[PDB]
This record gives C-alpha cells, structure tokens and sequence, in this order.
C-alpha cells in the first residue's frame, strides 16, 4: 500500500 | 496525496511515486532490487534537502520529515578499506568507481598531476577498451573530461598536451577489461588522502575554523586549509568515548593522561549526523575483524 511506485526510469550506458 | 522523488545513481535516474507513509527503507529497498544491487551496506540516499545541509536518509522513518520531484541522490555512504578484497559485486565496484571518478575530476578528493593521467588512463581504458592506432586516432578523447580542473589550472599543458599523456598510459592497458579498470581505478584513488573521508566544518574552543573527517578508521581533526594531512588522528582504538549534547561534541582519547578534544558544531543536527556516520564506520569496521 506505501510501497513505492516507479513512475520513470533512464540508465545511462555509456 | 502522492509525493513524486526522484532518485539518481551514478548511471541511472528513477523518478517513484510514494506516500506520505513510505519509508525511507522502503524507498532504498524498490531503488536496490531495480538496479540489482545486493550489497547494500555501503549505500544510502543522500540529499542537500535540510535547510541547505547535505544529509543521508533514514531508513526506518517516513519520507515525509526532513525535505528540500523531491531530489535523492542514491550513492556509496561508507567506503570499503581495501576495495579490492571487498567488493564482491561489478555493480557495486561500478558504482564506486563512477562515483569516486566524479569526485577527483569535480575537485573534491585533490587528485596530483601524473596521479590524475594515470587515473584518466584507466577510465579511457574502461570507457574505449584497448588503445588501437586503427580505431581511436587523432583526438579520440576530445570530448572526453579526463583530468580536474585544479590540476590543469595549476599546470602549463594544453588540451592535446593532456589527451597525448593520457594516451601513452591507454595504450599500456591494453588487454585489461573494463571492470578490471575500474577496479585498478579505485586501487590508485583509495590511496589518496581525501578519499573516504567525510568532512564537517567545526570550530574549536578557541572558535578557530576546523575540519572534522569521518572515515571508514576513526576521526580526524584537520586545520581549514590543509584537508589532506589529519592534525590530529583518532583511529577508533585510540578513542575512549565520543559525546555531543547540542553543538558541543567531545573527543576523549585512550590515553588517561591526553586531553580531550572538544569542538562545537553549527547546529545540533550536524552533531548527530557526525555521530551517525561514527557508528556507522565503526560497525562495519568491528564487523571485518
């Protein structure tokens, strides 16, 4: 219920 | 109401919706198991959010006191002491080393010149793998930030100058892969005096300007202008007990007959994360012995 929600995400490679 | 935060690590970015009733382990936890990283002793979320402090989260309390999306900076919080009998994981030693990287090149760990070409060196190993007269030639490493802005200011090379002095070093890497780079990386940098070391402005009784450090050893005292030799050391052996109570923080050594080190703080929260991160690194200290 409070647990975090991942809305976005970038990884960077290089 | 849902809060928006944004956590960064060295190579990534998360931007999560979370409650007033998240906690900060519960935050740390979703970002940990999202890069898959296990060993998460040494890590922690930081944030400049205090009235303009630099800070590290606490876990067991909810993101919902203490604050500046809300801007969490994910990065390594105490430091191994020998990192290559240490670091189990590449992405923990990754981690490290884009993060220890960035601080050299930033100015904040002081870095000498023929250390920094060296240090570069490795980082265009890691970044290019083996030098090759074929494929990087003329101006390769254009473009490239390879070596801080203090040495380049105190020295007299040009750009070219610095890419041919790093280049000669590239080219004896070659055979190394990029994770073995990023480790002989961190063997140099974890030799230089201001690595591992967090530092706190103090003033003594005198209202003299101090730096505290807090590393992974013990405590050091440090005159305003010289950060990187320790005026005086407190190795955890040495220190009978340590004590604050508000901005007055007391150092008591071993030594029944050596006076005490008293030093005052700005405000009582600087006092409490100086002793945080005291029994952080003396934790995990006890625990390698």
């Amino acid at each position: 219920d409070s647990e975090p929600v991942l809305k976005g995400v970038k990884l960077h490679y290089t | 109401k849902p809060i928006n935060v944004r956590v960064t690590t060295m190579d990534a970015e998360l931007e999560f919706a979370i409650q007033p009733n998240t906690t900060g382990k519960q935050l740390f936890d979703q970002v940990v198991k999202t890069i898959g990283l296990r060993e998460v002793w040494y890590f922690g979320l930081h944030y400049v959010d205090n009235k303009g402090f630099p800070t590290w989260l606490k876990l067991d309390k909810k993101v919902s006191a203490q604050e500046v999306p809300l801007q969490f900076k994910f990065r390594a919080k105490f430091y191994p002491e020998d990192v290559a009998e240490e670091l189990i994981q590449d992405i923990t030693q990754k981690l490290f080393f884009l993060q220890v990287k960035e601080g050299i090149l930033s100015d904040e760990i002081y870095c000498p010149p023929e250390t920094a070409v060296l240090l570069g060196s490795y980082a265009v190993q890691a970044k290019f793998g083996d030098y090759n007269k074929e494929v990087h030639k003329s101006g390769y490493l254009s473009s490239e930030r390879l070596i801080p802005q203090r040495v380049m200011d105190q020295h007299k090379l040009t750009r070219d100058q610095w890419e041919d002095r790093i280049q000669v070093w590239h080219a004896e890497h070659r055979g190394m892969l990029k994770d073995n780079a990023m480790l002989e990386y961190l063997k140099i940098a974890q030799d230089l005096e201001m690595y591992g070391i967090n530092y706190f402005e103090i003033k003594n009784k005198k209202g003299t300007d101090l730096w505290l450090g807090v590393d992974a050893l013990g405590l050091n005292i440090y005159e305003k202008d010289d950060k990187l030799t320790p005026k005086i050391g407190f190795p955890w052996s040495e220190i009978r007990n340590i004590s604050f109570n508000d901005k007055k923080f007391v150092i008591k050594p071993i030594d029944k007959k050596a006076p005490d080190f008293v030093f005052y703080a700005p405000r009582l929260r600087i006092n409490k994360r100086i002793l945080q991160l005291c029994m952080g690194n003396h934790e995990l200290y006890m625990r390698r012995r």
